[PDB]
């Protein structure tokens, strides 16, 4: 609103505590976003690891199971998804 | 890999947020009935007693725009939270067991 | 009217009735298999 | 000191397609990689532009004058209301040396020409000039298409120019080229009509092939695209087609 | 500060946003063009003869340095009333295309010269736009502009088909038909001459003595500045958060040498969202680059006043290069969320107590 | 707001874009209604008899 | 001062329009929740035994 | 063409029936073939 | 008679009681008028828009 001007701040000061409410709403939104992500994904207590040998009765999970070559430890499908959307 | 435009929902969310920010920042260039849209020019041409009149218009316009933006953000956040709850239930039911 | 208008829905009532008829015939004849 | 011309090459003027010519820089603000929407006086796209092969033409609001001339036959222009000493008038000449801009109450002739002695000195456009108000001298302007835009807004006479060698024979080229501002004049006149000046060979005049194009401007809104270097590269006319 | 913001004498464990930090300006710089030729004002102010009100004398002045202070402090002007600007700041602004309109009117008509004013002169002889910016000057001239023989050369328009336009001149002198019969250039019944003379006499009292009125009109950022005021230009400073006054355009930031390819007719650049980004200094014709000074938000991390009283500080999204009360404190950590002062980094991994960001967070032990 | 008045339109012009987002919200609501009906009713690939 | 009067009218009407739009948004959110419930009910209880 | 939603120009009315891709209203919609 | 507005006027069959001049239905929206000279009821509908 004021852009670092003392006179504007002095004039705005007599409008009550609008800005505290405005900041409080945004802070609530941010905390809500963090809780959303945490409760969606953090569903397990331990980080399991796949065995080095992969013989699942003929099923082939290589396209989804993560690839160590990628620096982000992601998989093929996840890489495609991340590249597809801006 | 081949066909694109299969992720319309996430792209739409990103576009909505970007558009809201864009219009919010573009609103800064409106006179709201004053003589100029920049504070430094008003402060460098007019004495305070007549300057507060213009500054009041600037303040009220910008503040009203800010409140509109905040309300829209609140509504959108509520919708996203509902979607997140649905996603959490779907992961709990269809991944950790047979639905 | 004073600058306000009402837009018609995309699906007309006959199409909705046709959906309901198809659903009900399918659930009478084929049980839950058609789902 | 002037003589009336006897050769009456009277015939209806030709018409041709404007395509996408007549785009100029509207403001003096640098921009880059930004799409800007602006409303001003412009030449509507795909308009009917008149073609001449020296009558009196109304000025209207703005004028777009183009010529694919060779050997630079065209010399200058005259602007005014009645083109007589009773009213203020403006005169532009681009001779071999520096261009001369004048604002006086000249007494023009019915056939303003120049004559060229192969010794190139002859001046038979006006007989008298009693009251002069403004003078100006600048650098000379000059197979080769040259385009100028003339505007008269708020006591300011704005001239935009752009020259580019051409290879096409007859029609106006189907390309895009913005017109950078050339010159501004802080003079306010009530101009309503204008003329055109020729350089005939007085050696016995032989000049009948003077092909140029004339168009008029209208107020409308355009959408201009700037590149990385700040040069206008394409534009869209708002009120031309639903897709626009 | 946390206690003051929370309005309590006790604070529980958590992270709270308190305020913002900003780099402050150091010095000031001013850049005006070399032009220093004096501006002709007494030539028009002390002009002997002023034209009639319907033929008001119009002059354009530019390419000079104008000193309004000598005009402001002088008491010779009876009326000195400005509209768009406070007079005392006329020495701080550089304009273009200053217009001066001079004429002589009666004593009682001076009030009519105002935006949104209706009367006789205000609609038939001289109109001012509603959004007019500038000033109006009036002074008595009963000593020299009043003649004992009767001053009749001063005429005003009295009748017209319709009201005038702002800054429009009417000089046509044609008979006016007040009724339903043609006049044919005969001033008879229902036919009148639109011009009426005046009866300026020294014996007349106030409200009828001649008065000289001159109005000055300006513009705001329509062309490169050509007419400035008296103000010294300082030196240029680079890579310093300073407040600048480039050619009347004020602001604050850091100036960097820019490689943007201007073209010889631009005067200043601009980017998306309409922010003044680059300027060209008048004296050197060099393209600069404006950048806002560093600023950001601050947050405090505390384990709770119930437990301890030492806290940590986070500056949000700020490189660990411009820190400056906790100038040194403890070892400084740089994170994707900003910079952190008052906590010691470790290479273990525990559960998250007070989330900070980018996957890292802090806890109490220190 | 203005009811075909030029001066009112000019005065309203200096409030920026207070009207693009209003129409945007209304259009979003309408599209949402159409999607609601479509997703609640259209759930069969064929029309049985 | 016609501008002043028109400005007062304009701000009043604009405020009323804003209020109407916000109420419409709230009601639309509620209706969308109801429609989602209806879709789930119809998918689970009509196309199969619950 | 005159439709319950209004009037349409630049489009040809046919007697067939296809899947809907660009909704218009009142149970009718348009597609590209013309 | 000093009541101004834009629209299209047609014949109407509403029977005004002999002392009214115009009628409205809801939220003060004029629908019928009586011409001051011929004394007949005219019906006003808005000019089309969309
Ligand atoms: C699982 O599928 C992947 C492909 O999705 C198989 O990887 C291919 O292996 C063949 C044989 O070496 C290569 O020619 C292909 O180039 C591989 N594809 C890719 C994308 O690299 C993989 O072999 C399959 N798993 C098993 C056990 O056969
Ligand atoms: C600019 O000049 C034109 C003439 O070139 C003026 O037009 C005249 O207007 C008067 C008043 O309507 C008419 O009686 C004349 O017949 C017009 N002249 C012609 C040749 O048509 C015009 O009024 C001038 N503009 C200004 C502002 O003075
Ligand atoms: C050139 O300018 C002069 C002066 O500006 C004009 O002379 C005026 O002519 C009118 C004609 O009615 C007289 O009323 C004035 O008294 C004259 N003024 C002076 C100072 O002599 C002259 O007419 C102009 N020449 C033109 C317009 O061709
Ligand atoms: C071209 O026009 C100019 C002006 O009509 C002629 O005279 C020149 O005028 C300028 C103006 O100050 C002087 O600086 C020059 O010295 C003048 N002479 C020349 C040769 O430039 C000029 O003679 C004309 N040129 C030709 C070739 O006709
Ligand atoms: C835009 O400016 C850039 C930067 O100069 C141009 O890129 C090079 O410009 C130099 C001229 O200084 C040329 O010699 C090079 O050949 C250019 N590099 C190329 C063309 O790859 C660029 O040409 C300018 N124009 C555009 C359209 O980008
Ligand atoms: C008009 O002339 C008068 C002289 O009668 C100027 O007034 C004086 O000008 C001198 C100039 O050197 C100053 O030193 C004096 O202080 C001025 N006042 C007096 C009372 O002598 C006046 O300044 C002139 N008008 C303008 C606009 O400059
Ligand atoms: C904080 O500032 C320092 C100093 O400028 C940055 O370090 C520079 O990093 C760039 C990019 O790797 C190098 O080219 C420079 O040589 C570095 N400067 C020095 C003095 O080493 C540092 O990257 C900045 N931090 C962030 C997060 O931007
Ligand atoms: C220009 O007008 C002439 C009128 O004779 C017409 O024949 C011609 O087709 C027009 N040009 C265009 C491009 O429509
Ligand atoms: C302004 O003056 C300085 C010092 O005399 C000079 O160096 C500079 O080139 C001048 N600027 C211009 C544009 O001439
Ligand atoms: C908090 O304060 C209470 C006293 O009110 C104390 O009993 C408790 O131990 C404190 N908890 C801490 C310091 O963690
Ligand atoms: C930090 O990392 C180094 C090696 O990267 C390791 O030796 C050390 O134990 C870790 N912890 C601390 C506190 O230095
Ligand atoms: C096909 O449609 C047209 C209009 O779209 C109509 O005139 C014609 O009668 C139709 N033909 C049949 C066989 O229904």
């Amino acid at each position: 609103i004021c852009g670092d001007s003392t006179e504007c701040s002095n004039l705005l000061l007599q409008y009550g505590s609008f800005c505290t409410q405005l900041n409080r709403a945004l802070t609530g939104i941010a905390v809500e976003q963090d809780k959303n992500t945490q409760e969606v994904f953090a569903q397990v207590k331990q980080i399991y690891k796949t065995p080095p040998i992969k013989d699942f009765g003929g099923f082939n999970f290589s396209q989804i199971l993560p690839d160590p070559s990628k620096p982000s430890k992601r998989s093929f499908i996840e890489d495609l998804l991340f590249n597809k959307v801006t | 890999s081949s066909t694109a435009s299969a992720l319309g929902k996430l792209q739409d969310v990103v576009n909505q947020n970007a558009q809201a920010l864009n219009t919010l920042v573009k609103q800064l260039s409106s006179n709201f009935g004053a003589i100029s849209s920049v504070l430094n020019d008003i402060l460098s041409r007019l004495d305070p007693p007549e300057a507060e009149v213009q500054i009041d218009r600037l303040i009220t316009g910008r503040l009203q725009s800010l409140q509109t933006y905040v309300t829209q953000q609140l509504i959108r956040a509520a919708e996203i939270r509902a979607s997140a709850n649905l996603a959490a239930t779907k992961m709990s039911e269809c991944v950790l067991g047979q639905s | 009217f004073n600058g306000l208008t009402v837009l018609p829905p995309l699906l007309t009532d006959e199409m909705i009735a046709q959906y309901t008829s198809a659903l009900l015939a399918g659930t009478i004849t084929s049980g839950w298999t058609f789902g | 000191q002037c003589v009336n011309l006897t050769t009456r090459t009277q015939l209806p003027p030709a018409y041709t397609n404007s395509f996408t010519r007549g785009v100029y820089y509207p403001d003096k603000v640098f921009r880059s990689s930004v799409l800007h929407s602006t409303q001003d006086l412009f030449l509507p796209f795909f308009s009917n532009v008149t073609w001449f092969h020296n009558p009196v033409l109304p000025f209207n609001d703005g004028v777009y004058f183009a010529s694919t001339e060779k050997s630079n036959i065209i010399r200058g222009w005259i602007f005014g209301t009645t083109l007589d000493s009773k009213t203020q008038s403006l005169l532009i000449v681009n001779n071999a040396t520096n261009v001369v801009i004048k604002v006086c109450e000249f007494q023009f002739c019915n056939d303003p020409f120049l004559d060229v002695y192969y010794m190139k000195s002859e001046f038979r456009v006006y007989s008298s000039a009693n009251n002069c108000t403004f003078e100006y001298v600048s650098q000379p302007f000059l197979k080769n298409l040259r385009e100028f835009v003339f505007k008269n807004i708020d006591g300011y006479f704005k001239i935009y120019s752009k020259h580019t060698p051409i290879n096409l024979v007859r029609d106006l080229p189907q390309g895009f080229s913005a017109l950078e501002p050339l010159v501004d004049l802080p003079i306010g006149i009530n101009i309503t009509r204008f003329q055109t000046l020729l350089a005939l060979h007085r050696s016995g005049w032989t000049a009948g092939a003077a092909a140029y194009y004339v168009g008029y401007l209208q107020p409308r809104t355009f959408l201009l695209k700037y590149n990385e270097n700040g040069t206008i590269t394409d534009a869209v006319d708002c009120a031309l087609d639903p897709l626009s | 500060e946390t206690k003051c913001t929370l309005k309590s004498f006790t604070v529980e464990k958590g992270i709270y946003q308190t305020s913002n930090f900003r780099v402050q300006p150091t010095e000031s710089i001013v850049r005006f063009p070399n032009i220093t030729n004096l501006c002709p004002f007494g030539e028009v102010f002390n002009a002997t003869r002023f034209a009639s009100v319907y033929a008001w004398n119009r002059k354009r002045i530019s390419n000079c340095v104008a000193d309004y202070s000598v005009l402001y402090n002088s008491a010779s002007f009876s009326t000195f009333k400005c509209y768009g600007v406070s007079p005392t700041k006329l020495n701080d602004l550089c304009f273009t295309n200053v217009y001066a309109d001079s004429f002589v009117i009666r004593g009682d008509e001076v009030r009519q010269i105002a935006p949104g004013q209706t009367g006789k002169i205000a609609d038939y002889n001289y109109k001012l736009p509603d959004d007019f910016t500038g000033c109006v000057i009036a002074w008595n001239s009963n000593n020299l502009d009043s003649k004992v023989g009767g001053n009749y050369n001063y005429r005003y328009r009295l009748f017209r088909k319709s009201n005038l336009k702002p800054f429009e001149r009417d000089i046509s002198t044609e008979i006016y038909q007040a009724g339903s019969t043609p006049c044919n250039g005969v001033q008879g019944f229902n036919c009148y001459f639109p011009l009426q003379s005046y009866g300026f006499q020294p014996t007349n009292g106030v409200g009828y003595q001649p008065y000289r009125v001159v109005v000055l009109s300006f513009e705001l950022l329509h062309a490169p500045a050509t007419v400035c005021g008296p103000k010294k230009s300082t030196n240029l400073v680079k890579n310093k958060c300073v407040n600048f006054n480039f050619n009347g355009l004020t602001g604050t930031g850091v100036l960097t040498e820019s490689n943007k390819k201007f073209l010889p007719f631009q005067q200043f650049g601009r980017d998306i969202a309409d922010t003044t980004d680059a300027v060209r200094d008048p004296q050197t014709l060099e393209i600069l680059d404006i950048t806002p000074c560093s600023f950001g938000g601050v947050s405090v991390i505390t384990p709770g006043t119930n437990t301890s009283n030492q806290v940590a500080v986070l500056y949000q999204g700020v490189n660990c290069t411009e820190v400056p009360v906790y100038s040194t404190g403890s070892n400084v950590f740089q994170t994707r969320a900003g910079c952190l002062i008052g906590a010691e980094h470790v290479n273990n991994s525990y559960e998250c107590d007070i989330p900070i960001g980018a996957g890292i967070c802090a806890s109490y032990q220190s």
